[PDB]
């Protein structure tokens, strides 16, 4: 199916500067990725559908970029409250294939 | 009629919608001879309203219809075939050949525009009368398109709306105005709309309203006034939060009169829209991310108040069901005070979210207002993609 | 129209062609019922165009379409159906039974032929209306064929090319004069041209011209010009070094123009061409062996000068897709100044080259003049014999 | 035409016969959806011919066509198609219900009748302009049967010629006279014809002549001559050894003029002859046990002349393939100074004596006079039994 890719896995970013989460699909995913955010110890929120437009309120410092293959998360302003696992979904054909995860850490 | 048609009327009160066609092509195309189509719309001669479509060179069943999710090739046809039946092999007519079309009768004939060729030279050749009168070359050479819905036309004139250029930028969009298949006079998108695609027109009381596609910036979508007497245009965009593209962000509680509303980028869907001050009704998808459901929302002069909210509407497809393009076509030699707005739903089915089919086609749906308020039932395409397996 | 048919314009200026018609017969009839035919054309009312040709009594898929590389047999028909339908089971309309023919509508009604029979024994019976008024029997006894394409009337007038004798030697060419379909007078070919064979003729001004074929020695075509008034004619060949038959030599420096052009014998393609002085354009298959490939090219007085050359040109199929027979018709009722010259390629598909598959069948793009320069696209058959296996 | 017809023609020279109608039904109906059909014929209205046969209510593939050796059930129903289609489930008209019919044209509307019913409780009624306006009851409760080919009309009145009682005995044979649907008179068979079956008629110069079947002890066939003015009848037999019935004996050298010419007994098949002085000819199977081939012979003065031997002749279908049922028809509303002469062969195809299928069915070849002698083919129904396994 669309298999999508995340690697690195492990991150770290000071308070305030940017990190940007690499995700990749493994054929033209047309736009279609969503961006799941989970806090450690809570389920999933929509942070960005279609590859940028967030969801009702998540704060436009999270921004969502790609095209075709290749997508990328970037959070700016890193939070300490921003820890916490993203993960890439696709969601131009079924089944909806979701990457591995990134961690946030804050260094 | 053996007259030129004239807008003479205003829009009826739209109270609540009725069906008024319903096709099931692809639940009946799966034992019977019906053609792949997609990009569907409905248009009235004075005699008959007629259900039209590009048509893609196949039937569902036969093995050529692998791969008909691609949008333009040389085996697509404008075809029309009788309200309410599927587009069958054997009851279709073919208006013309290409890849994008729009179609519309003046009242003693009928105009139907087909766009073809390879995305950098493309052309449009104008039929009038089955006969084909004008053609007209490209003029930026990146895939020249036009509505996917009937033109409008008053005293012989019918403005229509080509856009040749980017779909992710700057395009060039041009009204044309016609008259008996030949070219009076045309003009530039002028007004405070950045980008024009597939718009949805009806006319009433001598003025063309056209609903269109923003597809680089807007999920609110960009409005074309035509005046098809004085041959001249504005363009905006709808001021309501009610934001109506799809894909599109959360609605907002102010909208933009003057610019897109941003928030999805480089998308969109074909949607109409009855804008007439109190008397408005707007169509959108219910899903922000997919076409799936199809509801339609009285938003009182959401065209001018960024203000505009909803304050009574109707489901027409369910959100656990797909829709697709939606546009306005209204039957103008109907007999009565008023103009009966009607409307479509094009229901994509197939590829890509089902997959499992190599197949893209679609039905349709089309309601008419009423001033009665009626109940509602959602319409479903209907077909089980299993059962082509 | 209720008053014979008088051809008073000229042609229009030819600055490139747009696509008026495509079929796509084959494709899809994979999965509906279409018939097999082979040798199309189109032919012009005063009320509607309709697709024109020989059908075979089977549809592609079933299993009496093993052995239709055959010619002549009799389960073979001249058959009419809506422009750009597929020639189906259902929508087609029988004018007569045979395996050669020619129709065309005088103003008033239409003339159709179709001739039958053994080879050596065959008949021509002419319809006029839709009943048989006249029957000509064969008078070289060996194989009595003619046009294959539309005929052309001037006020009741029909001249009608027949060719009655060997395809590999001399022949008994004749052309016939009929009105009403009684014959008023007939006389043999008469000018330079060596052997005619399937010619394709348009009329302008008073004058028909028929571009045909010399299956004995030409790789360049006879041109046969009649004056309809005067009921006389002359035969010539074209000047130009740009040779049209199929199969051919390679095009030389300096043509020929009262003469077969040397090089293949006794093989040959039906074609046409638009001969109007500067106003010339030319058909011919891009291969110099084959059926595949067709290209338009414009080639200025080409009718009376040795030395010719092409100045602009069109490529209507690619070279890497089948072609095979073309020829001329016009809408004569259309409205205007002048004379839209448009033409048909048959697109053969089947044995023997694609020899996989036990029938040959083909299907139809047409194409008409414009003044514009438009962009150019090819316009495929488009199936795959591999799903037909 | 908006006038009752009357036959105030002669006949055209009969010189040879050319195609005037080409079915393939069967070869066309092994992949398309062809009715099962049996009993075929043509008929003419002003406006255009049409074939006209007995419908078994199933397609030739389905799997009820299984049975349809049998002559009468109430699935069976009179359609009609266009000349030369084969007659499929989408273009065909039932013109009534019942086993056996006749249909004409008077000049204003059409009379259809279809008989129906048990063998001993049958009933005819009488279709006159699409409406249901008279009814007859069986009058010797023993299967009423009727022509099954045209019937001819002379200023309104139109005999049909109807039978009931045994087919191996003294029937009760009556002509009916019906004008616009009504009975005007009727009366008992009178000449000396021992038995009537499924006559075959034609009408010139105001007098209609019918050509028929003894299936109790004729060889030679019994002739009804009506005159529609005065509303009388004689019947004879053909006076001519060239017998036409099938089965027969061999042809003698004298034949019988006031008799049944004896040899078979209990058998027979519809059969039809253009009697018209030096100018008549007679069709008959070529084989004389079985419905194989198909031949017209020129007998001059048959009628009269108990030593008539053929002059000239024409084979219609080889003796190496499938006949059947003959009958006359002819355009009335042809234009010209004399009647062409035209008739239909039904080619039967199934069972019984191609056992290997279930289905009995069969498709229509017909031919009109022509004064040219026209070179002569054969015409095979064409499938392949082996296909259908
Ligand atoms: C018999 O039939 C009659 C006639 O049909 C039935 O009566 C009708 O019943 C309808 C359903 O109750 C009713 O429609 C509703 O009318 C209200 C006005 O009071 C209108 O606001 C409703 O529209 C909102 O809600 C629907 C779902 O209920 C949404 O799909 C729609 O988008 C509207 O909500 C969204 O947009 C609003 C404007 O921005 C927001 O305020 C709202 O928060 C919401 O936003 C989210 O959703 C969007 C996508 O869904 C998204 O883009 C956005 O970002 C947010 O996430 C609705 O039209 C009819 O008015 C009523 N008609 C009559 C004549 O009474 C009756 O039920 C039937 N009877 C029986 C017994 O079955
Ligand atoms: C947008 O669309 C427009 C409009 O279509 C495009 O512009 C057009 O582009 C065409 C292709 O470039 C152009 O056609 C050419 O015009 C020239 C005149 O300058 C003409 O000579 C060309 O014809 C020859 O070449 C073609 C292939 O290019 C051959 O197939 C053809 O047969 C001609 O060559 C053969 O015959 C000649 C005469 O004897 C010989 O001189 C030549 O050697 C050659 O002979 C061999 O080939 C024969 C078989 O192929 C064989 O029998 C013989 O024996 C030899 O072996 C060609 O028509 C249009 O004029 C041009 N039109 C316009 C309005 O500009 C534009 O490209 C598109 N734009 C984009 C961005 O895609
Ligand atoms: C180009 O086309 C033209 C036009 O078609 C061709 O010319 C035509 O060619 C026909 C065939 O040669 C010719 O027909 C014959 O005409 C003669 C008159 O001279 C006529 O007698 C012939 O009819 C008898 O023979 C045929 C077979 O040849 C039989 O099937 C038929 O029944 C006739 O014979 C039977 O009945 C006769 C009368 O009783 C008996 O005398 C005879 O013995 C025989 O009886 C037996 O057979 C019966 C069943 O078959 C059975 O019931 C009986 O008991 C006995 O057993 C035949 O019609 C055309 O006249 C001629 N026309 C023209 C205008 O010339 C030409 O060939 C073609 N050219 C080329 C180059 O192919
Ligand atoms: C149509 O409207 C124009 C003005 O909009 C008017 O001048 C013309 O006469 C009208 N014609 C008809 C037939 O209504
Ligand atoms: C069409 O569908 C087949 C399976 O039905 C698929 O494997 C193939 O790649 C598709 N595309 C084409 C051009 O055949
Ligand atoms: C047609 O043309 C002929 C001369 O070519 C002329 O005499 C005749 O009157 C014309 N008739 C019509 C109806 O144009
Ligand atoms: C028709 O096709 C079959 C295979 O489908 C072939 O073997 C046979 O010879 C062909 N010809 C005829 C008359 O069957
Ligand atoms: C038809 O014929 C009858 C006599 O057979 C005659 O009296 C009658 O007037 C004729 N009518 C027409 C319209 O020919
Ligand atoms: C019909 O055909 C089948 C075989 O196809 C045969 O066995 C059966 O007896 C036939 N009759 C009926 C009524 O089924
Ligand atoms: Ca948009
Ligand atoms: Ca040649
Ligand atoms: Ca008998």
């Amino acid at each position: 199916d669309i298999v999508m890719t995340q690697s690195p896995k492990f991150m770290s970013t000071s308070v305030g500067d940017r990190v940007t989460i690499t995700c990749k699909a493994s054929q033209d995913v047309s736009t279609a990725v969503v961006w799941y955010q989970q806090k450690p110890g809570q389920s999933p929120k929509l942070l960005i559908y279609w590859a940028s437009t967030r969801h009702i309120g998540v704060p436009d410092r999270f921004a969502g970029s790609g095209s075709g293959t290749d997508y990328t998360l970037t959070i700016s302003s890193v939070q300490a409250e921003d820890l916490a696992l993203y993960y890439c979904q696709q969601h131009y054909s079924p089944p909806w294939t979701f990457g591995g995860g990134t961690k946030l850490e804050i260094k | 009629i053996r007259d030129f048609n004239n807008l003479t009327k205003g829009l009826c009160t739209i109270n609540s919608w009725h069906i008024y066609g319903k096709d099931n092509a692809v639940r009946i195309g799966e034992d019977s001879d019906v053609l792949v189509t997609r990009e569907p719309y409905v248009s009235c001669d004075p005699d008959e309203c007629r259900f039209y479509a590009l048509s893609q060179g196949t039937t569902i069943r036969g093995k050529h219809s692998n791969g008909t999710i691609h949008d333009r090739s040389q085996y697509r046809a404008l075809i029309s075939w009788p309200l309410s039946s599927p587009p069958t092999v054997y009851n279709s007519r073919v208006e013309c050949i290409g890849w994008s079309s729009t179609s519309c009768h003046d009242g003693k004939t009928r105009m139907s525009i087909c766009i073809s060729g390879p995305n950098n030279n493309a052309s449009a050749v104008i039929w009038y009368n089955r006969r084909p009168v004008t053609e007209i070359n490209t003029w930026a050479r990146n895939i020249l398109r036009t509505q996917e819905s009937e033109c409008v036309c008053h005293n012989g004139v019918c403005p229509v709306v080509f856009t040749d250029g980017s779909a992710t930028g700057p395009a060039e969009t041009r009204i044309y105005y016609f008259k008996e298949g030949k070219i009076l006079k045309w003009e530039p998108l002028a007004g405070t709309a950045k980008h024009i695609e597939e718009c949805s027109c009806y006319g009433e009381r001598a003025e063309i309203t056209c609903t269109c596609r923003d597809n680089w910036q807007g999920s609110n979508r960009p409005v074309i006034r035509i005046d098809p007497v004085a041959m001249t245009h504005t363009s905006q965009y709808i001021c309501s939060p009610v934001l109506t593209d799809n894909p599109r962000p959360n609605d907002p509680t102010v909208g933009k009169c003057n610019d897109p509303y941003p928030g999805n980028n480089n998308n969109g869907v074909k949607g109409f829209s009855y804008l007439d001050g109190v008397n408005t009704w707007l169509g959108r998808t219910i899903s922000i991310a997919s076409r799936s459901g199809y509801e339609m929302l009285k938003v009182p002069n959401a065209l001018t108040d960024d203000k505009s909210k909803p304050t009574q509407g109707q489901t027409i497809v369910l959100n656990t069901d797909w829709s697709g393009y939606s546009g306005s076509f209204m039957d103008y030699w109907a007999e009565g005070e008023c103009y009966r707005a009607c409307f479509y739903v094009e229901l994509i089915r197939g590829r890509p979210k089902e997959d499992k089919v190599w197949w893209t086609s679609n039905s349709i749906v089309s309601m008419c207002s009423s001033t009665e308020f009626l109940g509602q039932w959602d319409w479903p395409d209907g077909a089980k993609i299993e059962y082509f397996l």
